[PDB]
RNA sequence: CCGAGGGGCUCUCGCUUCUGGCGCCAAGCGCCCGCCCGGCCGGGCGCGACCCGCUCCGGGGACAGUGCCAGGUGGGGAGU
RNA sequence: GGCGCCCUGGAAUGGGUUCGCCCCGAGAGAGGGGCCCGUGCCUUGGAAAGCGUCGCGGUUCCGGCGGCGUCCGGUGAGCUCUCGCUGGCCCUUGAAAAUCCGGGGGAGAGGGUGUAAAUCUCGCGCCGGGCCGUACCCAUAUCCGCAGCAGGUCUCCAAG
């Protein structure tokens, strides 16, 4: 109240020192940063062929959540549970010598070299396929190959995320061969919700080119010429 | 067989410039937000002398907009500026002498020194003593102005090439004769190693294309083609004419 | 004296009791004081003469 | 986050301390230049003799890698005497000569008698 | 443009120019905790200091350059 | 000796000054101050030591022992060095850094009183200063020229 006073700082040209603002655009990045940013632009600026542009059309997150729920309890064998299973088969084999104790252990297969043999033999029933495989040619045949062999496929977001299902870092493809019978109506419920968007659209998704959009600083001045051209008429 | 004097200047052992007692590159200050959009105030503290330059320089200090600091530029000093003078710099700078401002805003027929040949170049054209350039013919669409270089060549430049109003100080320097061999020695002792120039006629055939003979004559025509190799380009290089001049130039 | 002998001295033989003691010459001190007064006072005058132009236009 | 500088300087990361799981040389080597290797013998010339009783300084010849601190401790410990100052020299055969002055509490002409000369 | 207390076919930007001074490390306002039984301390955040965006900003630009081949020129140089 | 430092005060009938200049209403002359260099003198050192001279001891270490003296002035376009002032010359403008200091700011810090704190670039007192070079010639005989070679080879001091 008595002495405390406002004392503002003029920040125009030729007055007090400009305060420490954000500056997060105008910062000289390392060259591993701008190599990493200029090529994300450069998949948006070149004309991307429709074989690469099979991707960027992935499943929406309500469908990927149901799909990872269905793929959760088909989780493969890890080495902790590989110990006790080789007990539990053989401790009863020491005690009863069962001719067949287990009829069907079901699992989801993983690996592009594994899934490929399943599709062309038509053993797989749903092919989740990744998004960001670093040499894209490791995967690009397989949406074209799932169509001809009639096996349904679906593009999910992130090769890291389905790699966590298999207790690994990335796994790039999983496939459903032998699902449980009581839960077939959860695998078959989402397959027409999937093969609408991937198999049946293959006559159209093979025509659709990608990329070829200019930057916002240059697609604005195209529009500023057109807004002049709309004023040139009216 | 021996290489000639003109070829030995490019390696630069004893033919480098004498760049010790010089004071720095005379450059206009680098552009930022202030000179693009307003003006910035600067005061000139001293008027100095480069060795080997006949133009004097001026050292101008500027209040930094970002750091609490002052910082010092070196200008090609326009003529008629003094110490303790305010120099203003930028787009909304007022056209007085010594101020530096874009050529797209100053009107036609103004007299300009130290202008950029491309935006950001910090001053390249008309920097020697007595020189200036005139602006003519603005073009507001496809923003580009033309200027008149001190060689009489008209040249189109950008609209935003930043440039200081006025003529360079030190003009009239070539009106006094050197008048004796010693003052040409001190003139080039501060610049380079080029001054005692032996005529190529007065040497041996190893040392020049024109040397030799029992008389001092050239023998071959002194005009050479432009694709002539290094070692033969001596004399009048790719000349369009010779002899004492008729007219002023009469050829673009 | 020389610069390194100035390390031996005490700050009574190294400056003067004014403001800007062993730096400025006491007649440009005298002018810097007058220059700071007379032109901050006109930044009241050109402020308030500008301030009476919006109120009577 | 904001980046108030236009510069990306690399972040301060953690730097561990070298704690290996075997020593590389298995044993600290002993000092070859200890206090007997310091001081070889005393000098007994005529100029070295008349600097003992006139000056309270006794003259030795020292190993060439010894500084005047090592000489000051290697004469105080061997001969049990206080040392004021040492003045060394490389005499042109290649051996270092030291001029060790004693405290005024001591004498040199009798310390020289109990070290032989 | 019209007209009515106003609307925005159309627009400008704006916050430093009589002078050899000074200028940063936030005042202020808004909130929140530990702190005072509806009062006292010690801390933190936002606005002050607009939002979003895909290249640091400009100037060129499919030219210039560079790689290979061809044709001119080439006592600069080589061998005879 | 120097000041381009200050105060009073105001100058034409213009004055003050230099070997030459130059300076003055943006403050002359005059009066009183302030600062810088003080390598000169006095004093402390320091007469106890040095030199000159006279005289006596001591074989020997003896930095013996004693007496007396080491005093006045003058002068200079002198020579050499130095410090300072002032001009001239340049299309020639005649180095960098390490180091060190002062100022501007004012984040803070400090005892809380009829007692002492933070701080001190003040006066003392305490401890340490390691490594390497050092002799001698420097040349009509210690260097190079095959040599004690009329050759060559960078400087300083300099009397009548
Ligand atoms: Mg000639």
């Amino acid at each position: 109240n008595p002495l405390f006073e406002k004392r503002p700082k003029n920040f125009g040209i030729g007055q007090d020192i400009q305060p420490k603002r954000d500056l997060t655009r105008f910062v000289k990045w390392p060259r591993y940063i701008r190599l990493q940013r200029q090529r994300a632009i450069l998949y948006k600026r070149l004309k991307v062929p429709p074989a690469i542009n099979q991707f960027t059309q992935a499943l929406d997150r309500q469908t990927a959540t149901q799909l990872l729920k269905l793929a959760h309890k088909y989780r493969p064998e890890t080495k902790q549970e590989k110990k006790q299973r080789l007990l539990a088969r053989a401790e009863k084999k020491a005690a009863g010598k069962g001719d067949v104790p287990t009829k069907r252990p079901p699992v989801l297969r993983a690996g592009v070299n594994t899934v490929t043999t399943l599709v062309e033999n038509k053993k797989a029933q749903l092919v989740v396929i990744a998004h960001d495989v670093d040499p894209i040619e490791l995967v690009v045949f397989l949406p074209a190959l799932c169509r001809k062999m009639g096996v349904p496929y679906c593009i999910i977001k992130g090769k890291a995320r389905l790699g966590r299902l298999v207790h690994r870092k990335t796994c790039t493809t999983v496939a459903f061969t032998q699902v449980n019978s009581e839960d077939k109506g959860a695998l078959a419920k989402l397959v027409e919700a999937i093969r609408t968007n991937y198999n049946d659209r293959y006559d159209e998704i093979r025509r659709h080119w990608g990329g070829n959009v200019l930057g916002p600083k240059s697609v604005a001045r195209i529009a500023k010429l057109e807004k002049a051209k709309a004023k040139e008429l009216a | 067989g021996r290489v000639i004097r003109g070829q030995r200047k490019g390696a630069g052992s004893v033919f480098r410039a004498h760049v010790k007692h010089r004071k720095g590159a005379a450059r206009l200050r680098a552009v930022d937000f202030a000179e693009r959009h307003g003006y910035i105030k600067g005061i000139v503290k001293d008027i100095i002398h480069d060795p080997g330059r006949g133009a004097p320089l001026a050292k101008v200090v500027f209040r930094d907009p970002y750091r609490f600091k002052k910082r010092t530029e070196l200008f090609i000093a326009a003529e008629g500026i003094h110490t303790g003078q305010f120099v203003y710099c930028g787009k909304k700078a007022q056209l007085n002498i010594g101020n530096v401002l874009p050529v797209g805003t100053m009107p036609e027929g103004t007299i300009v020194c130290c202008l950029e040949e491309k935006p950001g170049d910090r001053g390249k054209l008309a920097r020697a003593s007595g020189n200036y350039a005139t602006v003519i013919s603005h073009n507001p669409e496809t923003k580009k102005t033309r200027v008149k270089l001190p060689s009489g060549s008209k040249k189109v430049i950008s609209s935003a090439n930043r440039a200081v109003v006025g003529v360079v100080a030190g003009g009239g320097r070539i009106d006094k004769p050197i008048l004796k061999a010693g003052r040409a020695y001190h003139k080039y002792k501060a610049k380079r190693n080029c001054w005692p120039r032996v005529r190529g006629v007065a040497m041996n055939p190893v040392e020049h294309p024109f040397g030799g003979g029992n008389h001092q004559h050239i023998g071959k025509p002194s005009t050479i083609r432009r694709d002539a190799p290094a070692g033969r380009k001596v004399g009048l290089i790719a000349a369009r004419r010779t002899g004492r001049l008729r007219g002023t130039k009469t050829v673009q | 004296v020389r610069p390194k002998v100035l390390m031996r001295l005490s700050k009574t033989k190294k400056h003067v009791s004014r403001a800007y003691g062993g730096s400025m010459c006491a007649k440009c001190v005298r002018d810097r004081i007058k220059r700071a007064f007379l032109i901050e006072e006109q930044k009241i005058v050109v402020k308030v003469l500008k301030a009476q132009a919006q109120s009577q236009k | 986050k904001i980046r108030t500088s236009p510069t990306f300087r690399r972040p301060k990361t953690l730097r561990l301390r070298r704690q290996p799981k075997y020593p590389r040389k298995s044993a600290p080597r002993r000092n070859k230049l200890d206090h007997y290797a310091i001081i070889k013998f005393p000098l007994t010339t005529e100029s070295a003799m008349k600097k003992i009783e006139d000056n309270n300084t006794l003259v030795f010849i020292v190993d060439v890698k010894a500084n005047k601190h090592q000489i000051k401790q290697a004469v105080k410990k061997l001969y049990d005497i206080d040392v004021a100052k040492v003045n060394t020299l490389i005499r042109p055969d290649g051996e270092k000569k030291a001029y060790v002055r004693l405290a005024p509490d001591y004498d040199a002409l009798d310390v020289a008698n109990k070290i032989g000369i």
